[PDB]
DNA sequence: CTCTGAATCTCTTCCCGCGCGCCGTAGGAC
DNA sequence: GTCCTATCGATCTTCGGAAGAGATTCAGAG
């Protein structure tokens, strides 16, 4: 069901939807969307489970 | 069973990580400006924002 | 061909603005895709945003909001900022190139000890390029004379 | 092709007195 | 040191509110 909502394709799909949404205003782009995702929840600087 | 106590020797951690995190923040682009030659760490840092 | 580009800048940092520009273009070796970055300034009109000889690349769009003190260009759209003009550029370029004390007249001193004072004109000291001001000293208006430079209009 | 449904967004509301205590612009240039 | 100009003009403001209602967008179809 989530795929019949879903309206991105592939993981330059996802990475322009995930900028998008979390940065309008800001234009995606391929070497910056991973520079958002991997600080929101893999980099150390912006994630750390205790 | 899910909510946990947090202490005075946490809590204060967690702000002197605060302050370090923007001594941090400044003395990177001092670093990376300068000239690493004449400076000496106490040039580094500044006690301020801790 | 590099157009201009226009940049928001902390006011009091423009200075420091352009500078952090100049090493991160060197530093990130974008050299090939950067003119000078002008900050006019007069004995700077507009305490505020730069100027940047430039041209637009998206590495270089996130390259100077990488520089410090840098929110962005000024342009139509945050996607793709504008150049400012042909003749815009021109007309900076070319500035970029190229009072008189009446007797009753109150005014403030400029510097020294009596600086920042509810002072009034005496006399004139003109062909001098000095002044004279009454002053309020021992209950007195004393006749106090002082150089031009401590005019306050 | 746009008309009435919902569906999702923003804006606004939350008793009343008393009494302390403290805390209250910032950075850098001449 | 005093006296000046200015606001994260390379962040991330806090997720532990309900609710109640309008306003604003979107369906199934005439």
């Amino acid at each position: 069901e989530t795929l019949r909502v879903d309206p991105t394709n592939d993981r330059l799909s996802a990475l322009v939807e995930i900028y998008r949404m979390m940065r309008p205003g800001e234009p995606p782009t391929r070497e910056a969307a991973e520079s958002l995702f991997e600080n929101l929840f893999f980099s150390e600087d912006r994630y750390d489970l205790s | 069973g899910n909510r946990r106590i947090r202490s005075v020797g946490e809590m204060a951690e967690n702000q002197f990580r605060v302050g370090l995190v923007r001594v941090e923040r400044a003395v990177k682009e001092r670093l990376s400006l300068g000239d690493l030659d004449t400076l000496m760490p106490q040039d580094m840092i500044n006690a301020k924002p801790i | 061909k590099k157009r201009w580009y226009v940049v928001q800048a902390f006011s009091g940092f423009e200075g420091r603005v352009a500078t952090s520009l100049r090493e991160h273009i060197k530093l990130h070796n974008m050299e090939d895709l950067f003119g000078e970055v002008m900050v006019p300034t007069e004995e700077k009109f507009f305490p505020g945003y730069v100027l940047v000889q430039m041209v637009m690349n998206d590495a270089s769009w996130h390259l100077v909001r990488s520089v410090p003190r840098v929110m962005g260009f000024i342009g139509g759209t945050s996607d793709r900022p504008a150049p400012i003009s042909d003749k815009e550029v021109d007309a900076i370029m070319n500035r970029l190139q190229q009072t008189l004390f009446e007797p009753g007249e109150m005014v403030r001193v400029n510097d020294g000890p009596f600086a920042d004072f509810n002072g009034v004109v005496e006399e004139v000291d003109y062909e001098k390029s000095r002044l004279k001001v009454s002053v309020s000293i021992f209950g007195r208006a004393t006749p106090v004379e002082l150089d031009f430079s401590q005019v306050e209009k």
